[PDB]
């Protein structure tokens, strides 16, 4: 009756389906190629995205991933260094790459007309690079001044400790640097052997986005990648409940920490579900806040820490999810006074067990909204898209388009969150990492037993 | 002698050697943890606190009334004949 009940109601917008299609086939060699059509862009991205990292290396040569990236813009059998980098200039393009634990990607950005030879470039580099004993020789100062630089990014050292303590029994706790011994160590036989090790066909896949047609990629991966090798049980990773905590009373007033939990591979059912539970908890800065005081903000995690005390005890804090092919991490970082630390932290557990006990829709409507500003509006450009391809390619075997993504987040409502908590989170262990003036710390056995309560 | 002598104490060489020994990852009690795990006793009644106090008090309630009756059985087996109930009196 009431006009008030007669409002427009549309949860998932029609542009949600009416999406241009992603093409894929597989060659006869097993390489996969991917590609959508975008309409309103003029350039197009191409690239290589490779399933191995730092997760395949062996202990003894533990930094050889990383030795390769390098190595590949060395030179090659047809072009020198000279050469090649005066043909990466003389195209007016842009050429990237990097490595991680377990997927390794490179990446071009071109007009139409140069990718083929964008498409042969890559190539080369890829299969074709000479990796010679009197150059390898040479990199290691660059590596070396690398690592150096590298320690003074505090919150990258504090995601490699939390790794390291937490997964002390696999390869993923390997540092994609590798130690200093080994960079000294490092030779080209380790390159060679890492290589011939872990390229191979069904491994890699070829993605593009933009102004790009299926047919003429898929001929011109067809005519470059013909000479890529052919291929020839594992266990879960283990999560330890420890701590590696350095204490250090002369770098001034601040404390950075980290803490951990066991979360869900790529692709199991309830990865949605954590995707939402990162957001839900969220994040907060006191030096840039945009338009809403902590004070009284809808999140009750940053409205409890901004209270604390009257003066509030952090200066930033943000949670974040990883998932990798067999297992994950899920947890928080934060940045604290001296003296805040213990509600710093505090604060924040309390938050994360809230997950399994007490949360409302309108916290979890609150997240969904943020979640799918954040995410739908990464995806716009060229490069993004064609990471996304080439990521979901890698992960699940497939593309996911938007349409089945927001359905899936749809449906999930209060109790669901309640229940996937309950499943991973309560009475669980944890890993915790830490640096600077952590004389306020608490125990780990404190952390611990927070993940409960005894309330209810 | 060297035991609780301040010139010479040191340990004896089967005591240093006692610490060397290892049982790094073995376990020889895994069976007895995989059956109570197997009984899902915690999943039901030790998770929630509200339940791990239900289960406290009821187990209380039935173990101290078993305990009970156990010694007074107990109480009448070692002391046979000797109590009130075990012989009659007879009267004149
Ligand atoms: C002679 C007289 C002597 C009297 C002595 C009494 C001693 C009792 C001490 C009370 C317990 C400590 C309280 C400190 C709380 C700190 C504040 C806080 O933040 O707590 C958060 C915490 C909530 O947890 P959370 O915030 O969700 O997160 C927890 C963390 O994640 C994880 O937790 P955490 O790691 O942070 O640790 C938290 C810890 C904090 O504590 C500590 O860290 C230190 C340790 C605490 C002290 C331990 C020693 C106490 C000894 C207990 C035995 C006393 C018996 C006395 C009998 C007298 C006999 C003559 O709290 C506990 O775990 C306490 C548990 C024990 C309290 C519950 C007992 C009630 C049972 C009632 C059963 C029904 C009986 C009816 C029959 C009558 C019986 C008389 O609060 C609690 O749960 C604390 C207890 C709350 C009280 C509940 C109601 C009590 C009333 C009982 C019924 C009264 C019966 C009378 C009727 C008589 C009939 C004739
Ligand atoms: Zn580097």
């Amino acid at each position: 009756v009431s006009p008030l009940a007669r409002s427009v109601d549309a949860a998932i917008p029609e542009e949600a389906f009416n999406q241009p299609p992603t093409l894929t086939t597989t060659l006869p060699n097993g390489i996969r190629v991917a590609t959508q059509r975008l309409p309103f862009h003029q350039t197009a991205t191409v690239g290589v995205w490779i399933d191995s990292g730092s997760r395949y290396d062996t202990k003894e040569t533990n930094g050889a991933a990383h030795f390769l990236e390098h190595m590949t813009f060395k030179g090659t059998k047809r072009r020198s260094r000279i050469q090649l980098e005066q043909e990466i200039e003389n195209m007016g393009a842009h050429l990237n790459a990097y490595t991680s634990r377990e997927q390794t990607v490179y990446y071009a950005k071109a007009f139409k007309k140069d990718i083929p030879q964008c498409v042969d470039i890559l190539s080369d580099i890829l299969l074709n690079s000479t990796i010679d004993e009197e150059a390898v020789q040479m990199e290691k100062h660059v590596i070396l001044r690398e690592m150096e630089e590298v320690e003074r990014q505090t919150e990258e050292v504090i995601f490699d400790r939390l790794h390291t303590t937490a997964f002390r029994d696999s390869p993923l706790g390997y540092t994609i640097l590798g130690p200093e011994e080994n960079i000294r160590n490092m030779t080209r036989e380790h390159i060679l052997e890492y290589i011939n090790r872990n390229y191979t066909s069904d491994r890699m896949v070829v993605a593009a986005a933009g102004d790009v047609d299926h047919k003429e990629l898929t001929a011109l991966v067809e005519k470059h990648f013909a000479g890529l090798p052919q291929p020839k049980p594992t266990e879960k990773p283990f999560f330890c409940g420890s701590e590696l905590l350095h204490r250090n009373d002369d770098m001034g007033p601040t404390a950075h920490v980290a803490v951990g939990f066991e979360g869900v591979p790529w692709k199991s059912p309830d990865a949605v579900t954590f995707m939402l539970m990162q957001a839900i908890v969220g994040s907060y800065r006191k030096h840039d806040e945009g338009i809403v005081p902590g004070k009284v903000s809808a999140n009750a995690t940053v409205r409890n820490v901004c209270n604390k005390m009257t003066v509030g005890c952090a200066d930033m804090f943000s949670a974040f999810n990883t998932c990798y092919s067999d297992t994950g991490l899920f947890g928080f970082y934060a940045q604290c006074d001296e003296v805040a630390l213990e509600h710093c932290v505090m604060e924040i557990m309390f938050g994360i067990t809230s997950l399994s006990y007490a949360v409302t829709d309108e916290e979890v409507e609150r997240a969904k909204a943020q979640l799918k500003t954040q995410l739908l509006g990464h995806l716009d450009s060229t490069t993004a898209v064609a990471e996304d391809i080439g990521r979901q390619m890698l992960a699940y075997g497939r593309r996911m388009p938007l349409a089945e993504f927001l359905k899936r987040l749809e449906v999930i409502d209060a109790e669901e969150v309640k229940r996937v908590a309950w499943k991973y989170l309560h009475d669980a262990e944890v890993a915790v990492a830490g640096l600077g003036p952590l004389f306020g710390m608490p125990q780990l056995i404190n952390l611990r037993r927070a993940t409960f309560w005894l309330r209810y | 002698i060297r035991f609780g002598n301040p010139w010479r104490d040191d340990y004896p060489e089967w005591i240093w050697k006692s610490l060397r020994v290892s049982r790094k990852d073995k376990d020889m009690f895994a069976p007895f943890f995989k059956l109570l795990n197997a009984t899902k006793l915690y999943e039901y009644c030790l998770k929630d606190n509200r339940r791990y106090c239900m289960f406290v008090m009821g187990v209380g309630l039935v173990s101290s009334w078993m305990w009970s009756e156990w010694w007074n059985s107990v109480w009448r087996r070692i002391n046979k004949g000797k109590l009130y109930n075990d012989v009659p009196y007879v009267y004149p």
